[PDB]
């Protein structure tokens, strides 16, 4: 015990820390599924 | 009085290092920025840099300008053309104004 | 205050502005901005001092006026139209005094001269909730009615405004009074590109509401109220320096900041109007806008003010304070001009 | 143009990530090694320009510049590497930050090919400079010269922006080739009389045009040794090329319009070769010799002669190198005796000689001594002058003769005579500085050995 | 690699920025003809609303 | 201007019409901004709030910049379908009337005639 | 521990790499003129199938 | 901080937690009049946290790892110099009173968060209400001038009305021989350089206007030191004392939590003693200012926020 009083920072934040990492790797992988689905419907409007 | 730092005195700097080259306090840093200022600006932009422009070829068209410009001559020269027409453009080509 | 006053009175202030974008009839406009109005009085006075007393006051008579004004056009043109919204061929004289109250009530020159003192005496994030979400609404409903204005009135305003607005910023050393100076002008920048392209006023709003939130933010770090007191902010917060200059820069309109996007974009917008000696009377006014800003950030961070003796139980302390929204508005307002063809429509 | 852009960008990074005891070196050596690599630009092999993108081309007189700048930072670096030994670290990489962004932001001025760009990157060069000086500028006075610096830049700039926006409603692109091609000549109305006002007093400003000029001996002064280098090497320079830049499209009213600023060149450089002669500051003194070379090349620039445009890419490039080391030999005075005084340290020939032979080549380079390209820009600028005008050899007499008298005076009560024997504190020489006045005197010999890069658009 | 490159490069510069300059003059022109007489998607100021009103049988019969 | 437009979907982010757009290329350099402003918005969040500058909260780091590239990608996605559909309308307007559109017979440099300024 | 004390000496060359890779995808962007030229207007060889990268 | 709007609603209220020891006391009295035993003995034997008197290393000794700062860090003041010399030039007396008077403003926002937080009393030994009486003693002694009267009168105007008058306050009356006496028996030799002018100037300011202002609004037990050096009839006083005036009985719920919240912002507490009043006694410059402060920043657990400081044996920064 270094300091006299314990910060509000001594342990990580473990609930703000998961709920960002999974927010994080939900939104990466929510964006490479509807990038892929737009190309996919970009290359069925167009033909392509 | 307001509670103000005195002025700072600049120590001599030689004194304490001798070989000091302006660069840092301690000699280490000192004398490798020396050399590394040396070497990168000196050794390979003052050289390699100068004679890479020395090597640039045809620089702007000097050289091809004035062969191009000996080749026309001869041509005109043995073809008893004039070595530069009045007009640039053919009049053929130009269409005047009628007033 | 209980958090059932706190959460009807802050419910109440949402309201109003929501009701007046998303209401069609003109009364119901009307009566989103008394929402807005009453909604607001409390907490500005909520500090109980005779300034916040007279501030809430002389904001409560002004406001009060210009939305009897604003009455008055709406029934004028319901005897005239039967209906509840100017829709083509309402009166001149109605749509301008329906200009003529929304600027008092945004507090554009010549209406401007409560604005200062209303900001002055009521505390920082008052004068932030004042500063930025009290001018959506009138905007609105000016927004709504931008083809049937009177484009000779709204550049008098807009001109006026912009000179007040810097004038008063080149006169006054308190923090809130320049806050509200800046305003001025930027209303007067908003309501001169009104009638040409509202997406311009728009976009110069957006932009005005996310550089003036984190500099309102900057200042309730410390609750700095003046010069002097910005200006000893490198010993108490010695990492803000540079984004406070960098506002204060984006403010001015100095490229390559985002700020002078809105600034650069609606001075295009009056050329291709053919108005150049309008833009060019507004942007001489913006460097004098500009001036006032650089002499800021000088006094806070270029140079460095002396600093006080207990500023270093203040340094002793630790501070919690900067939210996480802080350095978001921070960037956005900082370093979005690449991003200027997304930016606009 | 991207492969200079992209590693001065992450310079950044390597100045904030380095170690405290290895920033400066690092920042220096890939600097000196950015410098190498935009030597590639001078590889013109034809007539054509090298349009490398849609945003970014180069040109024979853009190329002389960006070298310039690339060359210029790390000279920066070494000269303000030695006032800042007792300073913060974080302030230290700063300042080099700021250092590395004017760099940056110069580089991608010379090289735009779209004049909004242009004018978006000239303020943004307008923002870091006013910071160096007025963050670490000296006396008192540099926020008052920071002041008028950035104002009269803005007043000069704000119908600049007017101007470029009604050329751009007009013709539809304002890209430079496009104009350049298609260019129409103006009616001569007052309307266009006063575009031509709007599109040339910005760059008259920042020149700096007589009457006008006022920012630049303070901001010079007041302002860091970094700072000095970069104002009186780059940043008139720019003014210059935006004078050439946006020349092309006002035919023909600059013929006549371009009369009361050839008269004001003119009589102000013979104006501030005066006060060059009476002057009792050498920083200042400096200062008011970049007004009279500049004087020299707006006056070309407003003739428009081809002689005159090589002679002021010439002048361009010569005067900047010159200015640069003129002031990093004043900042070493400055850095002994701790003031900035004429008249102060006299016979420093006596303690400092290979820094007096440095002067003396510094010196030589400044009153144009041939065969160096000064002599070549200011001689060829004298040629296009008197094909304008033949009485116009008078007052380039007079500009001719005050700038040796005042280049010889500063050498004379500099470093000859008597020594200032109090003066104890007169430390030898560093390496360093010598170092940065050989980078300074070698480039200036051998563009005097090849004169055909510098030439500029013309020839 | 050789002048052809950036000469065809500039050929393509130079299209490019004239078919923008082009497009810019032709923006303008739409934008004002629609702004003097709207008949266009754009500048469509608002109307009442048709479908607000009554078509039933009322009280007094001269409607 | 193009609020009015016929077939104007009311307060709609993306309508089935800019699922004809092609997507972002999801490396390009509007969404590497965003995400370098994500990444230097919480660089200077641990600044202001005195933490280690880099090695201090990296799940806040990397949720800054999966947000900004998130919201960027999308608000990408609409300005170019408000780009798009700006052109479009442009265009068939100028279908539409085409005698206000006049195609101009531009003359070769041999008819007209240029007005010469010497410059001496 | 030579990669780790001086990982920051790739910075720069990185930088570099990725100009260059950037001048490459801006030349290959620009190719709508690609031996179209009226200048330079020649005819393939049959071991090649574009005039210049 | 964890305490908020949000931890009020789900119930964290003070009159909830209050009971009948839940009350301030601060002990009183001369330089050196059997105060330090009085309030030791009172806070133990009712309960209750004993305070001791703010010094100059108070902020250093509750902020980092505890241990005394150095001077130029804690205020720049030293007592012993104003012992022997409290007429100096450069400024020492008005830094000092200044200093200990922002300390003992820390010290009563540190005790109204444990009152407001735990529900438990708190004895402090001379609070921010008894420091006005130096201030005064120094003034009418010739030690400070004027305007430094007037800057603190300035800084207590904008501290003071903001927070919540003791409950109760004890006095320790010692005549000004008696405490000469003690000084000499202490054997501190600055200390033994002190007036008795400025002994009678601190025990009329006490006499003339602490005890009458704080006997309008809380209860007032003026002791000989026979009534005293006995610290259980004090104590029995207190038990049965009535506290029936006061702005106390007028505090709710959420005026506890408005003040807990002001008490808890430290930086809001000490915001108003950072006033840019540039008075010559306490302005510094910019440039002592910043080496001070970049010392300040290198000292071991300082340059981070606590938590965050790596070599003082923090762990999961990366996660936090
Ligand atoms: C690099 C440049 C950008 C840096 C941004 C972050 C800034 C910062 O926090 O700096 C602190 C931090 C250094 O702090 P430190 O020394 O470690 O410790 C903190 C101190 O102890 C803290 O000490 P203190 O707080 O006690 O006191 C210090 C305080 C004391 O205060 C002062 O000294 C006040 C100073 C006042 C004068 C300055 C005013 C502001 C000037 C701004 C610039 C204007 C001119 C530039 C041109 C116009 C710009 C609009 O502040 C300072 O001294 C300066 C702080 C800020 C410095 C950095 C400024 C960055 C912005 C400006 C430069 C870059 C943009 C412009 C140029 C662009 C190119 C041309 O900086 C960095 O770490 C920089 C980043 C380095 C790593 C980069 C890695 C990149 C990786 C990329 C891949 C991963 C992401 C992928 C994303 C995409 C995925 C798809
Ligand atoms: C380490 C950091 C970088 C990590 C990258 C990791 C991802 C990656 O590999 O991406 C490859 C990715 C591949 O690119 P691509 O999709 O093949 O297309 C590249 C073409 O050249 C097509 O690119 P483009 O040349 O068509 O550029 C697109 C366009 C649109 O892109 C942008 O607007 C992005 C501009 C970024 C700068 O750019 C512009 O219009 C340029 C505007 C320039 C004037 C801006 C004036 C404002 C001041 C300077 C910028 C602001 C700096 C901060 C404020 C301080 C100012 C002093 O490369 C990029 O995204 C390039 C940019 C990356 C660096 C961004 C700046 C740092
Ligand atoms: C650093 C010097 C600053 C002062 C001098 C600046 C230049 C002075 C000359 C130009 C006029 C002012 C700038 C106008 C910018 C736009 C020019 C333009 O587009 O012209 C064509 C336009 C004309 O538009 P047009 O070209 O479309 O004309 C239509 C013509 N027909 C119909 C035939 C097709 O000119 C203007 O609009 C000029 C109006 C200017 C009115 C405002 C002037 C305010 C004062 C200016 C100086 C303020 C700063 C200094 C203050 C004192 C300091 C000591
Ligand atoms: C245009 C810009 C669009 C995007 C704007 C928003 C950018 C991201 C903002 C959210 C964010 O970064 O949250 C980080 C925060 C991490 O939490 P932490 O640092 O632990 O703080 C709790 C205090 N103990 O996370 C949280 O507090 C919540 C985490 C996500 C929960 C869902
Ligand atoms: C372009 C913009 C620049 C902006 C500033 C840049 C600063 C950084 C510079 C970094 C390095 C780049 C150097 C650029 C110049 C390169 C000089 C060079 O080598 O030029 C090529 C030249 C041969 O070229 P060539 O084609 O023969 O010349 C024209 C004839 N048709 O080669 C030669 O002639 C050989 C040169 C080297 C050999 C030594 C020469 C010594 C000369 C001594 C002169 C003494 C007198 C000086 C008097 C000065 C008076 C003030
Ligand atoms: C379309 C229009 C969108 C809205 C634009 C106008 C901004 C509206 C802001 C509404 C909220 C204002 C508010 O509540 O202000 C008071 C508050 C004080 O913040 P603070 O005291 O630090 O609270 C910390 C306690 N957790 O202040 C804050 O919390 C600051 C809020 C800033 C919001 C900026 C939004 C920019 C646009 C997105
Ligand atoms: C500083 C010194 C200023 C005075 C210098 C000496 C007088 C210069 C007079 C001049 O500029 O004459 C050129 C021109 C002559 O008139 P003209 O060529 O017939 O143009 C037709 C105009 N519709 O005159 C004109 O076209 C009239 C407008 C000239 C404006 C020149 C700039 C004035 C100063 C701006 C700063
Ligand atoms: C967090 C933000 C989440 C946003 C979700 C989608 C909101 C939405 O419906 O946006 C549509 C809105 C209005 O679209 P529109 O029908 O064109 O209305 C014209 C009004 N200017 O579209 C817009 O307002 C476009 C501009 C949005 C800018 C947002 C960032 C600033
Ligand atoms: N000038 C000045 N001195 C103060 C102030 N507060 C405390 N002191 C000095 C007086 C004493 O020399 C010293 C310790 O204070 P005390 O009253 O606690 O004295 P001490 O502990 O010696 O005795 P005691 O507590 O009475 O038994 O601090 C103040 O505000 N101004
Ligand atoms: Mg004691």
């Amino acid at each position: 015990k270094f300091y006299v009083r314990e910060p509000v920072n001594a342990k990580p934040n473990w609930l703000a820390v998961g709920l960002s990492v999974g927010a994080s790797v939900f939104m990466w992988i929510y964006l490479i599924q509807t990038h892929n689905e737009d190309v996919l419907e970009y290359k069925r409007r167009n033909g392509l | 009085q307001w509670q103000e730092d005195p002025e700072p005195e600049d120590e001599n700097v030689y004194a304490k290092n001798p070989d000091f080259h302006g660069y840092d306090s301690d000699p280490v840093v000192d004398v490798w920025n020396m050399r590394a200022v040396f070497f990168f600006g000196f050794s390979i932009v003052l050289v390699f840099g100068t004679t890479f422009v020395a090597y640039v070829p045809d620089y702007r068209m000097q050289e091809w300008a004035r062969r191009e410009a000996e080749r026309l001559v001869k041509y005109r020269e043995v073809n008893g053309l004039p070595i530069m027409e009045s007009n640039y453009f053919d009049p053929s080509k130009i269409q005047l104004p009628e007033d | 205050m209980n958090p059932i006053t706190l959460a009807i009175i802050y419910f109440t202030i949402f309201l109003g502005p929501v009701i007046t974008m998303s209401s069609t009839n003109l009364m119901l406009m009307w009566v989103g901005l008394e929402f807005s109005l009453l909604a607001i009085i409390p907490m500005l006075i909520n500090k109980k001092n005779p300034r916040s007393t007279e501030a809430a006051t002389k904001y409560f008579v002004t406001q009060a006026t210009a939305s009897m004004i604003i009455l008055l056009a709406i029934v004028l043109n319901y005897k005239q139209l039967g209906t509840w919204m100017f829709q083509q061929q309402t009166n001149g004289l109605i749509l301008n005094m329906t200009l003529m109250a929304l600027s008092m009530k945004l507090g554009l020159a010549p209406f401007h001269f409560w604005l200062p003192e209303v900001t002055q005496g009521i505390p920082l994030h008052m004068g932030l909730i004042l500063l930025t979400w009290q001018k959506i609404a009138p905007l609105s409903i000016l927004i709504q009615i931008y083809p049937l204005l009177n484009s000779t009135i709204i550049l008098m305003l807009a001109i006026t405004s912009i000179f007040m607005g810097a004038w008063g910023g080149l006169n006054q050393t308190q923090m809130r009074k320049i806050m509200a100076y800046s305003s001025i002008a930027h209303m007067g920048w908003m309501l001169a590109i009104l009638p040409y392209n509202p997406s311009l006023t728009l976009l110069n709003l957006m932009i005005y509401i996310i550089l003036t939130a984190p500099m309102f933010m900057a200042l309730m770090l410390n609750n700095s109220m003046t010069i002097n007191s910005i200006s000893l902010l490198w010993n108490k917060t010695p990492a803000m320096l540079t984004m406070i200059s960098l506002m204060l820069l984006s403010l001015g309109g100095l490229p390559p900041l985002t700020g002078f996007l809105p600034k650069w974009i609606i001075i295009t917008e009056l050329m291709k109007n053919n108005c150049l000696i309008m833009a060019t009377l507004m942007a001489m006014m913006a460097l004098l806008n500009l001036f006032f800003y650089t002499r800021l950030i000088y006094s806070t961070s270029l140079t460095m003010f002396p600093t006080n003796n207990n500023s270093k139980m203040m340094t002793h302390q630790t501070k919690t304070k900067p939210n996480l929204m802080f350095s978001t508005l921070a960037i956005m307002s900082t370093m979005t001009l690449p991003l200027a063809p997304q930016l606009i429509t | 143009m991207l492969k200079i852009i992209l590693p001065s960008l992450m310079l950044l990074p390597l100045t904030w990530l380095s170690s405290p005891k290895k920033t400066w070196t690092n920042v220096t050596s890939y600097s000196f090694l950015i410098s190498l690599t935009s030597l590639t630009l001078l590889w013109q092999t034809d007539e054509n320009y090298k349009n490398f993108s849609n945003m970014f081309s180069s040109d024979p007189l853009s190329t002389p510049l960006i070298i310039l700048t690339a060359w210029l930072l790390p000279l920066m670096l070494m000269a303000s590497q030695n006032h800042l030994k007792k300073d913060n670290n974080v302030l230290q990489k700063l300042y080099i930050s700021m250092l590395i962004s004017l760099q940056i932001l110069l580089i991608m001025t010379f090289s735009a090919t779209e004049l909004i760009m242009f004018y978006i990157l000239f303020e943004a060069t307008l923002i870091p400079t006013l910071i160096i000086i007025t963050r670490w500028g000296n006396q008192t006075e540099r926020l008052n010269a920071g002041i008028y610096f950035l104002f009269y830049t803005l007043i000069g700039s704000i119908p600049l922006l007017i101007a470029l926006i009604l050329i751009q409603n007009h013709v539809g692109t304002l890209n430079l080739m496009i104009l350049s091609f298609t260019t129409h000549t103006l009616d001569a109305s007052w309307s266009n009389n006063l575009l031509w006002l709007a599109c040339m007093m910005a760059f008259l400003i920042k020149m700096p045009l007589y009457g006008v000029h006022l920012w630049l001996p303070k901001a010079h002064v007041e302002a860091p040794i970094a700072g000095s280098m970069i104002l009186a090497a780059i940043l008139l320079k720019l003014g210059s090329y935006g004078m050439i830049r946006i020349s092309i499209i006002l035919d023909p009213l600059t013929k006549y319009m371009a009369y009361p600023f050839i008269l004001l060149s003119l009589w102000g450089m013979i104006m501030t070769s005066s006060i060059c002669l009476r002057q009792t500051d050498l920083k200042s003194l400096i200062a008011y010799s970049s007004v009279s070379h500049m004087a020299l090349v707006i006056a070309s620039i407003m003739i428009q002669t081809p002689w005159s445009f090589m002679g002021a890419t010439m002048l361009m490039i010569a005067h900047g190198l010159t200015s640069s080391l003129l002031f990093c030999l004043a900042n070493s005075n400055y850095e002994r005796i701790h003031s900035r005084t004429m008249i102060m340290a006299r016979g420093l020939q006596m303690v400092f000689p290979l820094m007096a032979t440095w002067w003396l080549m510094a010196s030589l380079a400044n009153l144009a001594l041939p065969p160096s390209i000064n002599l070549m820009g200011e001689l060829f600028i004298t040629m296009s002058l008197f094909s304008w005008s033949n009485f116009t050899i008078i007052l380039m007499g007079i500009n001719i003769i005050i700038t040796g008298m005042y280049s010889m005076y500063m050498i004379i009560t500099t470093q000859r005579g008597k020594l200032t024997n109090h003066m104890i504190n007169l430390q030898p020489s560093h390496t360093r500085e010598l170092t940065l006045m050989a980078l300074h005197m070698i480039p200036l010999i051998l563009l005097t050995t090849s004169p055909k890069l510098i030439t500029g658009l013309t020839m | 690699d050789g002048p052809e490159k950036n000469y065809e490069k500039t050929l393509a510069i130079l299209q490019i920025e004239s078919e923008k300059a082009e497009l810019r003059l032709k923006e303008q022109e739409v934008r004002r003809l629609m702004r003097a007489r709207g008949d266009g998607p754009w500048y469509q100021f608002p109307t009442p609303e048709k479908e607000f009103i009554d078509h039933s049988p009322k009280a007094t019969p001269d409607n | 201007m193009m609020n009015g437009r016929p077939g104007h979907e009311p307060l709609k982010f993306l309508p089935d019409e800019a699922r004809s757009l092609p997507p972002p290329k999801l490396n390009d350099p509007r969404l590497v901004y965003m995400g370098l402003l994500g990444y230097c918005t919480g660089l200077m969040d641990n600044m202001l709030r005195m933490r280690p500058v880099m090695r201090a909260g990296l799940h806040r780091q990397l949720l800054f910049v999966t947000s900004f590239v998130f919201a960027g990608y999308f608000y990408l996605k609409r300005q170019n379908y408000l780009y798009a559909v700006k052109d479009h309308d442009m265009f068939g307007y100028i279908k539409l009337h085409p005698e206000d559109f006049p195609e101009k017979e531009k003359k070769t440099y041999a008819e007209i005639l240029e007005p010469f300024h010497p410059v001496r | 521990q030579l990669l780790r004390e001086h990982w920051v000496h790739i910075l720069v060359p990185a930088g570099f790499v990725f100009g260059c890779y950037l001048d490459r995808k801006d030349d290959e962007k620009l190719t709508a003129f690609r031996n179209k030229s009226m200048l330079f207007q020649r005819e393939l060889r049959p071991n090649e199938e574009v005039t210049w990268k | 901080l964890r305490y908020g709007l949000l931890a009020a609603i789900l119930g964290d209220k003070t009159t909830k937690k209050l009971h009948e020891y839940s009350r301030v006391i601060t002990v009183d009295g001369n330089i050196c009049s059997g105060k330090n035993k009085l309030a030791k003995e009172i806070a133990q034997q009712l309960g209750m946290k004993h305070y001791p008197e703010a010094g100059i290393q108070y902020s250093s000794t509750t902020t980092g790892d505890g241990r005394p700062l150095d001077i130029e860090f804690s205020g720049s003041c030293s007592l012993e110099k104003f012992y022997d010399d409290p007429k100096s030039n450069d400024g020492n007396s008005y830094r000092l009173q200044s200093w200990l008077y922002a300390s003992r403003l820390l010290q009563y926002a540190d005790a109204l968060e444990h009152l407001l937080s735990t529900g438990q009393g708190v004895v402090l030994e001379r609070s921010i209400y008894s420091d006005f009486v130096f201030l005064e003693a120094m003034y009418n002694q010739g030690y400070i001038r004027k305007q430094c009267v007037d800057h603190y009168n300035e800084i207590k105007r904008l501290t003071l009305p903001e927070y919540l008058p003791p409950h109760a306050v004890i006095y320790i009356d010692v005549p000004v021989p008696e405490v000469q006496s003690r000084i000499q028996k202490k054997g501190d030799p600055h200390e033994m350089k002190v007036t008795s002018a400025y002994l009678q100037d601190i025990e009329n300011a006490y006499k003339k206007t602490f005890l009458p202002k704080m006997s309008e609004m809380c209860e007032v037990l003026v002791y000989d030191s026979w009534e005293a050096e006995d610290p259980t009839k004090v104590v029995e006083d207190i038990e049965y004392l009535k506290y029936n005036k006061g702005p106390w009985l007028k505090q709710d719920d959420w005026t506890f939590h408005y003040l807990r919240m002001l008490v808890q912002d430290k930086t809001e507490v000490l915001n108003y003693t950072t006033i840019p009043v540039y008075l010559p006694e306490i302005t510094i410059g910019a440039h002592q200012g910043s080496r001070i402060y970049n010392s300040f920043r290198e000292l071991p657990g300082r340059k981070y926020a606590p938590g965050y400081n790596a070599e003082v044996g923090d762990k999961w920064i990366w996660l936090k």
